[PDB]
RNA sequence: GGCAGCCAACGUGUUGGCUGGGUAGGGGAGCGUCCUGCAUCCGGUGAAGCCGCCGAGUGAUCGAGUGGUGGAGGGUGUGG
RNA sequence: AAGUCCAAGAGUGCGGCAGUGAGACGGCGGGGGAUAAGCUCCGUGCGUCGAGAGGGAAACAGCCCAGAUCGCCGGCUAAG
RNA sequence: CGUAGACGGUGAGAGCCCGGUACGUGAAAACCCGACGUCUGUCUUGAUGGUGUUCCCGAGUAGCAGCGGGCCCGUGGAAUCUGCUGUGAAUCUGCCGGGACCACCCGGUAAGCCUGAAUACUUCCCAGUGACCGAUAGCGGAUUAGUACCGUGAGGGAAUGGUGAAAAGUACCCCGGGAGGGGAGUGAAAGAGUACCUGAAACCGUGCGCUUACAAUCCGUCAGAGCCCUCGACGUGUCGUGGGGUGAUGGCGUGCCUUUUGAAGAAUGAGCCUGCGAGUCAGGGACAUGUCGCGAGGUUAACCCGGGUGGGGUAGCCGCAGCGAAAGCGAGUCUGAAUAGGGCGUAUCCACACAAGAGUGUGUGGUGUAGUGGUGUGUUCUGGACCCGAAGCGGAGUGA
């Protein structure tokens, strides 16, 4: 029973090269060099799927802080005040309001400032 | 090809009715003057091979 | 009806051969042998122990001789005589072999391990003292022949 | 008591045969039958498949080139396995696939197959296959059609009935076996089993004995 | 919100609790190849192969989904 | 005596199969050294790397936090 | 039709078109194998059976040594068998063989022979077979094959199959010197043109879309404008549960393998693609587990009969009783003058008692102890033993 390593062998090669369609140079043409980049490609995909949440939260925080400064409040005091007021709007939607509806963000800024302690620096 | 049995192991080890592998103790052939008879008796007779060597002794006895 | 396409092995009868050395998912690369060494390319014999005196050399050879001429008996116990012959009667080597108590062509000896309760005219190459005593006590006879 | 009516070619039942329970009423053991038929097919398989190792392939005695200095991999033979044209490392060698299956297992598998057929009413008996003397495939095919509409039929016929053997031999799905050679694979492969009365009696005698 | 390993409960497989980084290595279960017993099904109304498209699977991978080339053998089940 | 106890997936024994038997650094206790070495040799129900991704030490196996089953463009935090 | 549905061929799956097949028939000659007669020898020139006493019953032999070879036997207490060297016997009250010597006892009459069958093998020939290979495979060799080629030589030693069903292989046009092509034709197909089935990748172009000449890039990944296409919608060109190409820009980001304490490592290997390239197989092997069969039994090996798997095959093997070194004894046995205790055994478990709390024992009574053949799998043994690799060693030859 002599089996040729051709039908079976080409399947993973076609898969890896199809995935590598778009890579520069050998990484898109040679199965071996595409496989090396595909290992790194999916390692990065996993890493960046897990870091995308953090980096989008960073973007949201940057925008919320921008709107907070516009509304004359600090971002951390804004978050403190929102928590004290019991506003459970996450940073994604807060930044959405900051960008689309600045009046809503000003309303929430007023809420957070109202719910802040009379003295933020007091030990409480 | 039949598995050949190790001659040395076949001559130095034995099985009992239950199958325990037994061996005589060393240090009873010569230089027996200084050995107290208590040591000679301790060395006399057969004891079960230690569990550690049981595997290799069984392999040598079977093949 | 059952057919050749219906015949299957018993559950758990057949096991998949282990294809060693085929990719890292299964036993890959080293093929279950680990990194370098003797055992990475050969099987170390069973009698080798690192060069120290092996256990088959540092231990003394068992005492005695085998006695080429030893006369050994296939033994049957009187308890088995009871079980095989509830009716008693003449029990020779042929009867014992027929009932499957001793080998077909062998010197039969009778031993008194079980209990005898039936009249038996046993006939074996030898009888233990207890076997003869039980054979007599049960009203039977133990003819050594 | 399984009474298989003995139908003559002419279309007239001539007596019946009683199939013993010990032979035609055994609980079919699928795993046993599988082991037995696999052993049979392994025995049938001739392992006439060979390849030349690196010591059997021609030439390659000489070390192709120096051990060091040439900048090339160390080769000890132009016939090493990695070499094109070299020898096969673990390729096939002739093998005897027959397996020493116990006699009781073989017999039980056969009795189980016959039992399955008898239970399904797939065992027929016949006084003769055609009529005697001159073989007639048309007559034998007509009679086997009147008996069974299934495709695979195992005709367990006696050695002396050369007439019936030849007459039924050329039908496509009709294996012909002798009562002493009756085997699992044959019975299981066949949809029906047609015994000549003599063949059935010989099988029953040889087995009850 | 999804999956998987152990365990329990009751059921006639649902839930729940825990647990699922991993080299040497161990165990389990599988994908794919071609060769075959048997059984079926596809094929000059176009098999395989190859190139795609649209997709699919928890993985190996898959498309009895499809289009191009092709020109004759293939698939599926169940075993060896 | 309790706790852990739908688990540590514990301990022990006997079997199948192993791999390992080159360790590294860090804290503490020490020998050799010059109470040098990123030195060397020990002890450490000490840790981590080895075999460990993620965050922090800028970068930086062994340091600090923390042990990745998968997906979220949710939230709270550890070291910092 | 089938005593023919074997296999092949034929323009694609043919029992019925062809060669054939089942089944039948056919040797002038030669060879072989048989018998049938001449012919050849022998016996008849005789067959029968009992008595007692001398010669004969294989000589440089047997035997004995000294040195060796062979046997399980490695010189050992070393028989038997043997070679070379010496020494060297008797003929039946003889002599050997019983692993040295006997009232011994048994085997019998060596030193001279011939002897079929059962057995080993296949250069060659014939007919077949393949859960064999299918052109880097299978023979080194599907072609030129032990050829070409290399070497002085012994020797080493390749590569190279596929148009189409049929050559119908482009009568005569055009460009060109030709090659080659474009026409036109044959063809089902020329997306089959003697460079020819299918026609992968590597590799090399050309066309189109996006993108890039202020930029520091393990060449990706995640966000992602812009641009270019696609599927819907509404029926304004803009939105969508969309899809695809490209990717300005920003974040993150130190190849794979091996081997290491540790490698992105400036340690190893890899230029690329395709193909091939490594735990395989034999054995009643060994151990352990799975699974069947039968079970105190289980199996049979060789071999015999079956144009097949099937049926026989009771020799053996493992179970079945152990203890010991055996006279051995035996549920006991060994040790011991010592019913003194221990060792190892009496499957296991349950109840009853007697005991002693030295770890529990003793008996008694209950159920009755489970192996063994296939076979899967993992290890393992002997083999090349998962694959590759030395320098070197030996035998026989080739070279001044």
């Amino acid at each position: 029973a002599r089996v040729k390593r051709a039908l079976n062998a080409q399947k993973k090669r076609r898969t890896v090269l199809k995935a590598s369609k778009g890579y520069r140079g050998q990484r898109s043409r040679l199965y071996r060099k595409a496989k090396e980049q595909q290992l790194h490609s999916l390692t990065y995909a996993y890493r960046d799927r897990r870091a995308r949440k953090g980096e989008f939260r960073k973007l949201w925080i940057s925008r919320i802080n921008a709107a907070a400064r516009a509304n004359d409040i600090t971002y951390n005091r804004l978050i403190q005040g929102l928590k004290a007021a019991g506003v459970e709007v996450d940073r994604k939607n807060l930044a959405e309001l900051a960008v689309s509806d600045p009046a809503a963000f000003t309303a929430l800024v007023d809420v957070a400032r109202a719910a802040l302690p009379e003295d933020v620096n007091a030990p409480s | 090809p039949k598995a050949k049995t190790h001659s040395g192991a076949s001559k130095r080890f034995r099985r009992t009715g239950t199958g325990k592998i037994v061996r005589q103790k060393a240090n009873r052939r010569h230089l027996l003057e200084h050995k107290p008879t208590k040591r000679t008796r301790r060395l006399d007779g057969r004891t079960t091979v230690s569990a550690a060597d049981n595997s290799r002794i069984n392999k040598l006895l079977n093949g | 009806v059952i057919k050749l396409h219906d015949l299957k092995p018993a559950p758990g009868e057949k096991k998949a051969k282990t294809r060693v050395g085929r990719g890292e998912g299964s036993k890959g690369k080293t093929a279950g042998r680990g990194t370098k060494g003797t055992k990475a390319r050969k099987n170390v014999p069973v009698m080798f122990e690192g060069g120290q005196m092996p256990i088959h050399m540092r231990l003394p050879k068992l005492k005695g001789f085998k006695n080429r001429f030893r006369t050994e008996y296939q033994v049957v116990n009187v308890g088995d005589i009871n079980k095989a012959f509830p009716q008693g009667g003449t029990v020779g080597v042929d009867e014992l072999v027929a009932k499957g108590l001793v080998r077909k062509n062998s010197l039969v000896k009778v031993l008194g391990d079980g209990k005898l309760t039936v009249k038996v005219d046993v006939t074996a190459n030898k009888f233990s003292g207890s076997a003869r005593e039980a054979i007599t006590a049960a009203g039977g006879s133990a003819t050594e022949l | 008591t399984l009474k298989v009516d003995v139908k003559t070619p002419a279309g007239k039942t001539d007596g019946s045969v009683e199939l013993p329970a010990e032979l035609f009423d055994v609980e079919p053991n699928i795993a046993l039958m599988h082991q037995v038929v696999t052993a049979q097919l392994a025995a049938k398989r001739q392992g006439t498949h060979s390849t030349k190792t690196r010591g059997e392939v021609s030439g390659g005695g000489k070390k192709p080139y120096r051990q060091k200095g040439t900048g090339r991999a160390r080769q000890g033979s132009t016939r090493a396995p990695q070499f094109t044209g070299g020898g096969t490392v673990h390729g096939p060698k002739p093998r005897d696939y027959s397996q020493r299956t116990p006699k009781k297992m073989i017999a039980a598998a056969l009795r189980g197959a016959l039992s399955d057929r008898a239970r399904n009413d797939r065992i027929h008996a016949v006084t003769e296959l055609v009529e005697g003397q001159t073989p007639s495939t048309k007559s034998a095919k007509t009679f086997l059609g009147t008996l069974t509409e299934n495709k695979k039929v195992l005709v367990v016929i006696g050695r002396t009935d050369e007439v019936g053997a030849k007459s039924v031999r050329n039908l496509p799905g009709v294996h012909v076996i002798s009562p002493d050679q009756l085997n699992t694979y044959d019975v299981l492969n066949a949809d029906d089993v047609v015994f000549s009365v003599e063949a059935l009696n010989a099988y029953i005698s040889a087995n009850s004995k």
